[PDB]
């Protein structure tokens, strides 16, 4: 132990200790002594007269000023290796799920620097998750980066969990889980959907998954550094073995706004609407340690709460940038009852590109795109002159778009719970010939309600003929 | 209902009269104080001694 | 008279060696003491006329502390003493049926409560592995609330609305309608509740207890009460305190219920309490943590497992806002903690949808779907029927005519809106439920007038409950509505509608 | 920088800065006891009407106060490390809250032998026998090799009892014991 | 002469005072000895090493520091009785009706506690006005507090000079009267209408009312002061007396607007738009002492200020909570002529139940909030798109809601100066037996400048009579 500190000033879950003999650089830990709990403090400021000031990592109840205050000598040092799959860890690396310790041979301090400029793979790909929006709209990439966006009860636990059935169940590489400030009891089905679905198994060694835990019922110091133990699990698996990895997080958005509520009492004049003034600097310093280098790969999945829908909110606008594809779940659009909720004219990837997807992919999600941007000029007509005052184009044009709108649809098999329906999964060569059919005119004789809810063309009039049975 | 209120009027004239006649009692006594003083020293010379 | 005797030789006058603080201010109920050494954070300090605090701040020149209580008895120059815990509040199955403020002392004035075990009032929401998935359904008795938006046991359920539109009385029905079970025989099916007042007027929390005491529903409730006169460490207080003695039932086996009227109440207390600690004001001038104040609460609302006790503790947070604007700063914070939401409005309850339920917005987590089994039957085709006719009447101005195309279907949602009316302080059972909802669905009722179904149903529900008594206890014990329980109920709905009007 | 002696009382605020920065320079070598000899000094100078008419006026000149305290500061009796520190003051501006200093150094001081006395408050005075014991049983709790101190202040409203202050001890046996009755009217 | 202080720093009504032994306790009062009249300064803080910071009940210009200060014991006390009956007083209660003290037996602290849980009464009733859109969507209480929320210009005070010219004459027990920070020609008008009117009677003891006034000329220590004086008057005749008072407070929002503007000179962080830190826990104080109780029954009517024509702001909306009925007062409802301008959408009551005010009465009451509703829900289309793309039964809820909104019009008492028409009193069961008639469809061909400022409805086919 060095420069055993002591306590004076605990004003909310902000502690300052004062060394007698060894100053900490910033970005340590400290180990406060005589609590039969385990609470780690990191440095953060330098004051002078030899007092820092730290942030606590657990309740600060119970701190009597003149307390001794040790020093480990490095930053917070975590398990990793392959020995933590099929585990779910603490922010300081602990188990939460009463199963034992994490027996690993090697440690992994959880500050790192952005790797350089001349360590970044340069390729695109495509992925293929079954998915009749992603795929066709807002096509994902190997190795690329993805963000769920929407509002508060759009679908982006839902939309985040099928994809973990799709993509993780079929893949080679590891994938990690780091629930950064949500509801624990939906901590607790995914720890569960997934025993019974073999991704977790509680007796062997073939696992192939990491549960990384820290919720909304902990201190505001300690919902800033769950996003951090997750992309050090994360790259060992990148960088150390030569594999690839998928990397969840629900939800980053907690990151953000758990450093907010630390701000003014560290000493700082507030920025705007709130926030702390270091906002794109903190985030850019983490989504920078999450890109695919020439030694291996990543590729990320992370919900992103926008809050009370407002997307110009400068938490949300300063992570676009950090991202290749956006999937944006609109409200408007869950109202109606389509689901996936997923906006079609605010999604976007990067490889929407006539040379990577092919120039019959991109002829096709430019037209459903141009149809739906159709059909809104129409809108405030109708609002108006009523449905049976437009012309005979006019009308072919709504048809098409409500036939459309209710193919974007389709019954993920994780709503087998919430519908009754049964789930599909739809090919890529599928989606493509689908779409283009609808557009050309050959199912312009059905009625609506057999597109909405299926999966392939070919289900969609094996509907209209049992509609015309039962009638 | 008229049994319990005559309880309640007469139940808080019992108390103030024995609370507002002990402020006299206890202000005239001049001989027991040094009674009272002694032991106060008795109390705090067994109050040192559990401690060390 | 031996009463006062007895007590005055029940005294210990016990003395010794305090800990101990001068005082430098006191101003607005903060009082910045000189010394008290080894003090905690958030200890309970004790003043020397009586009064009663609890050290936020520590630092090394002063200790800031508030009072719970008044700030008038205080000078400059008193003695602060240690009492040496962390701020506590008794607990336990003694307290049922009383009215207590926010550190358990009773206001009812029925004596002191026996009570034996303290539990603190900043404890900590257990994890992953204790918790299970929600099994239980949990009645309230309003029929759009157990058909359409169905809440489970062990589920964060959000009441939010404006001002006078019904979120005291949605959530004083649910207490009363537990009456029927409180007094079977089962140990599982019970509900103990728990109401906690925050900023109330003592004239409407004296009167409250009035309604829940003709109908004997104060026998099985705990009041815990912070009026709008207490100090604003007490108000702050109580929901800490409220949620704290919903788990001994919870922690024990049993099923408890808490509601906080209203959380809006318990934010301005925060603010106030923390801005004369010379703590810098956020975003209307609420503190950093005003999201880590309601969510540390939220989240002791567990469902345990099995192995533990399997005890659940339910919770309905209301939440006032202004002019119906959901996009304020407390109501985002905290409609994002909780699993599903009641949407109250003001021009359903105008219009006369009383409870003024938006059934469109008021999206529910549904809980595993625990709804159950027979209502699943008749309220699963409502759930659709209803929407149906959400999407296609909204016009109030006609012009063409389709009577068989589209005004058979508006048909069948009037006559199933005006069933969903209720009145108040009277709530119905579940198979009584059944038999008024399947008569609606069953194209049974296209031939009334809908300014007589509200007058069709408490002659039809006290017809059922008078001569049919052992038709409604094979829906209540089966569970479901069987074949031959669809049989009987065909004729009786019919027959009654041969001489209903005459 | 380097690390310093720690002051046994540590007190905060516009004193204690700078009577620390004295504390740590003296007790380096072993100018301790003497130095509070040379403050006493400096404690009966400053009390003048044309030392304190120019120690507190704004309009005189920012330079010639250090002049002319330096010059009083060094011919009369002493030249320690008080006279760079009368010329720190001086020139920063700290002149006004100089006899703050020195009581604040005393405090300082004082505990490196003292107790911050006790305070009985009772009644009227008493005789030798009941106050040698006081005087001796109020020794029998320290214990560290020490030489007591004491204040006594007479108040009637405490009405039969006395109250003490070892520190921040406060056992109190008084008539606060008739509040305490409030548990027969308390149900 | 338990101490004497010296004035150390004066800003503006925040006078500071040194004291040396014997700190008086919070809310003492202290009196400026060398001045011409009575100044007394009333502790609110205690800011360290013997010395406190005070709130001063009158002007504090022509102070020097260093001038003598002197404790009195106790609080600001007040001579309650019968004797004050037909007085008008100030903060510190002493008779500015220049005729003379008022001698009573007794004195009572300006600042006392707020009763306990178990001395509440719950009993409600009816108190019949005369006042339509009262009697019928809104019924008031005998006991019960109510507000009358308003903008500036809107109808707040001859609302509140209906209320006693319609119960303070039918009442049995006595009346109290507090202005709060309104002007003070209306506070002589009052003085000059209770003597004519026999409730005032200069020559016995045979008057009812009982006044106290503290206007917008004073310092703000006296505003935040006043509204407790005449609480102090309107308990004596509550607990030691036993009557049924009335209490009528004109206007409630200046124990705030004049509390953060001695609150930012306390040395304060500010909360929202502007307002003090505690705003809400001084309210629930003031508001906790006005009671109906075991021991007697005070009726309370408080007109409350809505700032710059605001319900959100904070000072109008924490208000709400402390009240009974409730009676939210418009602007855009008073450009059409609609007097008195209540909102009958916004205005409830806790009495309004089919069990108290009878089932006939509640169904003619929710059955025409539904229709007035229907008449809000199509102004988006009828703006725009015009009548005459209606169907026909919206042409009947029109039609109808117009012959309702000028049907709750009715000509004041008060009033009758202004516009020379004669004020009328309706009872209850015309009113309801007045709205069934509309409801049902029996006046249909009557126009809507019928129904318009009449009294019973049969003035309604008596002005449709006229104009042929
Ligand atoms: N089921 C119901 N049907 C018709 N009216 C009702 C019903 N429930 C309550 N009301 C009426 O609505 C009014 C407001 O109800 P309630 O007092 O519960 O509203 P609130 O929003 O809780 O009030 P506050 O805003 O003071 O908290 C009351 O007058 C009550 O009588
Ligand atoms: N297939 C589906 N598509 C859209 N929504 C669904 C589906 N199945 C269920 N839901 C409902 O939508 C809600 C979405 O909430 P959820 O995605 O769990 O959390 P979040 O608030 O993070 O979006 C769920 O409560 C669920 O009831
Ligand atoms: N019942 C009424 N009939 C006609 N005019 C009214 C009525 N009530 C108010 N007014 C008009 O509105 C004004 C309201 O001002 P007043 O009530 O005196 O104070 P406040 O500004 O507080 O409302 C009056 O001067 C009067 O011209
Ligand atoms: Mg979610
Ligand atoms: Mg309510
Ligand atoms: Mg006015």
């Amino acid at each position: 132990g060095a420069a055993t500190g002591r306590i004076v000033a605990v004003i909310g879950a902000v502690v300052d200790v004062q060394f007698d003999e060894g100053l900490p650089p910033i970005l340590n830990a400290l180990e406060v002594q005589g609590r039969e709990t385990r609470l780690v403090l990191e440095v953060a400021q330098h004051l002078g007269e030899s007092t820092v000031r730290t942030i606590a990592m657990d309740g600060t109840e119970g701190l009597v000023r003149g307390q001794k205050v040790l020093d480990s000598g490095a930053p917070i040092k975590i398990p990793v290796g392959p020995e933590t799959l099929g585990r779910i860890m603490n922010v300081i690396g602990e188990p939460i799920d009463e199963r034992g310790p994490i027996k690993t041979k090697q440690f992994a301090a959880i500050h790192a620097e952005a790797p350089e400029f001349m360590e970044m793979s340069v390729e695109q790909e495509i992925l293929v998750t079954g998915i009749k929006v992603v795929d066709l709209l807002a096509p994902y990439a190997k190795g690329g980066k993805i963000g769920l966006f929407g509002g508060a009860g759009v679908g982006k636990t839902v939309l985040i969990m099928e994809l973990i059935n799709n993509v993780a169940k079929a893949h080679g590489g590891y994938s990690v889980f780091a629930g950064v400030g949500e509801r624990t009891r939906e901590g607790n089905d995914l720890y569960h959907e997934m025993i019974e679905s073999g991704v977790i198994n509680l007796k062997d060694a073939t696992s192939k998954v990491a549960l990384v835990y820290g919720q909304m019922n902990e201190p505001p110091g300690a919902r800033a550094r769950v996003a951090l133990t997750g992309l050090t699990v994360a790259e060992y698996f990148r960088d150390q073995e030569g594999q690839d990895v998928l990397l969840f997080i629900d939800n980053i958005f907690r990151f953000t706004q758990a450093g907010s509520e630390v701000s003014a009492l560290l000493g700082r004049i507030p920025s705007a609407v709130g926030y702390q003034p270091t906002l794109a600097t903190d985030m850019g310093t983490m989504q920078e340690r999450i890109t695919t280098t020439k030694k291996g790969s990543i590729t990320s999945v992370q919900a992103i709460y926008v809050p009370a829908d407002d997307l110009t909110d400068p938490a949300p606008a300063t992570t676009f940038a950090h991202l290749d594809a956006t999937t944006v779940l609109s409200r408007a659009i869950a109202e109606l009852g389509i689901y996936p909720a997923v906006d079609p004219l605010d999604s976007t990837s990067r490889i929407m590109d006539p040379n990577i997807v092919g120039s019959e992919h991109y002829d096709v999600a430019r037209g459903v795109q141009k149809i739906l941007q159709d059909y809104k000029s129409l809108q405030d007509i109708i609002a108006i002159l009523g449905m049976d005052e437009l012309s005979e184009e006019d009308k072919l044009t709504v048809s098409r778009a409500r036939k459309i709108q209710r193919f974007l649809s389709q019954p993920f098999q994780v709503a087998e719970v919430f519908t009754g329906h049964l789930g599909k999964l739809v090919p890529l060569k599928e989606t493509i010939k689908g779409f283009q059919q609808i557009l050309a005119g050959e199912y312009d004789h059905l009625p609506e309600q057999a597109f909405y809810m299926v999966g392939p063309i070919e289900e969609a009039v094996a509907k209209a003929d049992k509609l015309a049975e039962e009638h | 209902s008229v049994q319990n209120m005559m309880r309640q009027k007469e139940q808080e004239h019992m108390i103030r009269w024995v609370e507002k006649h002990v402020v006299q009692s206890i202000s005239a006594q001049q001989e027991k104080e040094t009674i009272a003083k002694c032991i106060a020293d008795l109390k705090l010379l067994a109050k040192k001694a559990q401690a060390q | 008279s031996s009463i006062l005797e007895e007590r005055i030789l029940g005294a210990d006058t016990s003395v010794d060696l305090e800990e101990t603080g001068r005082v430098l201010s006191i101003g607005d109920g903060i009082a910045r003491v000189h010394g008290l050494r080894n003090v905690q954070a958030e200890e309970m300090v004790e003043f020397s006329s009586g009064l009663k605090g609890m050290s936020l701040n520590l630092e090394p020149d002063n200790v800031g502390v508030v009072v719970f209580g008044n700030d008038k008895l205080i000078k400059e120059g008193d003695i602060v003493k240690r009492t040496g815990a962390i701020v506590d509040v008794p607990v336990g199955e003694e307290l049922l049926g009383r009215v207590v403020d926010a550190l358990g002392n009773a206001i009812d004035g029925k004596g002191p409560i026996g009570s034996k075990t303290r539990r603190r009032v900043g404890l900590k929401a257990p994890g992953i592995i204790p918790r299970i998935s929600v099994r239980e359904p949990m009645q309230t008795g309003i029929k759009a609330v157990d058909s359409l938006v169905p809440i489970g046991r062990g589920q964060r359920e959000l009441i939010i609305g404006d001002r006078q539109t019904g979120k005291t009385s949605i959530a004083i029905d649910t207490i009363i309608n537990q009456k029927r079970f409180n007094d079977g025989t089962d140990e599982k099916k019970k509900l103990y509740c728990i109401y906690v007042a925050i900023g109330q007027k003592r004239s409407t929390v004296a009167q409250l207890v009035k309604r829940l005491t003709d109908a004997d529903a104060m026998k099985y409730t705990i009041v815990v009460s912070a009026t709008a006169s207490d100090a604003a460490p007490l108000q702050y207080l109580a929901p800490y305190s409220g949620c704290s003695m919903g788990e001994y039932f919870r922690d024990n086996g049993k099923h408890a219920l808490i509601i906080y009227d209203d959380l809006s109440k318990q934010a301005v207390a925060y603010r106030q309490m923390s801005l004369l600690l010379r703590r810098p004001p956020g975003r209307e001038a609420y503190p950093g943590d005003v999201f880590y104040l309601h969510s540390r609460l939220l989240e002791r609302a567990a469902k345990m497992n099995d192995a533990f006790g399997g005890g659940s503790l339910t919770a309905l947070p209301v939440i006032e806002t202004q002019a119906g604007d959901v996009s304020a700063y407390i109501p985002t914070n905290v409609i994002s903690i909780t699993d599903g939401q009641i949407f109250l409005e003001t021009e359903l309850f105008y219009k006369g949808i009383r409870p003024a339920i938006n059934v469109g917005l008021s999206v529910s987590r549904v809980g595993s779907a625990a709804q159950t089994r027979a209502m699943k039957q008749v309220a699963g085709t409502m759930k659709l029927e209803l929407a149906q006719y959400r999407e296609v009447a909204a016009f109030a101005q006609f012009g063409s005519d389709l009577d068989a195309a589209t005004q058979q279907l508006l048909s069948r949602g009037v006559r199933l809106t005006e069933l969903l009316k209720q009145g108040q302080y009277a709530p119905m059972a579940i198979e009584e439920q059944v038999a008024v909802i399947y008569a609606g669905v069953r194209g049974y009722l296209d031939k009334l007038e809908p300014s007589k179904i509200t007058k069709f149903e408490n002659a039809f529900l006290s017809h059922v409950i008078s001569q049919h008594q052992a038709l409604l206890g094979k829906i209540r014990a089966d569970g479901k509505i069987s074949e031959e329980t669809d049989a009987k109920l065909k004729e009786i709905v019919t027959n009654f509608l041969a001489g209903f009007e005459a | 920088f380097a690390k310093l002696v720690r002051p046994p009382v540590q007190i905060y605020g516009i004193e204690g800065r700078y009577a620390t920065a004295l504390y740590s320079a003296a007790s380096k070598q072993n100018k301790l006891e003497q130095v509070e000899k040379e403050l006493l000094r400096v404690a009966q100078i400053l009390k003048e009407p044309k030392v304190a008419a120019s120690i507190m006026n704004p309009y005189v000149k920012r330079s010639v106060k250090v002049k002319s305290l330096s010059d009083m500061t060094a011919k009369e009796k002493f030249s320690p490390l008080t006279s760079n520190l009368i010329n720190l003051l001086a020139e920063n501006g700290r002149l006004s809250s100089t006899p703050g200093v020195i009581s604040a150094f005393s405090t300082m001081m004082s505990v490196h032998r003292g107790e911050v006395p006790c305070s009985v408050t009772t009644a009227s005075p008493l005789d030798e026998a009941t106050l040698t014991e006081l005087k001796t049983v109020l020794k029998s709790f320290l214990s560290k090799g020490q030489i007591l101190k004491l204040e006594v202040k007479v108040d009637p409203s405490i009405m039969g009892g006395m109250i003490v202050r070892i520190g921040e001890k406060y056992v109190d046996m008084s008539a606060k014991t008739k509040i305490q009755k409030l548990s027969r009217a308390m149900r």
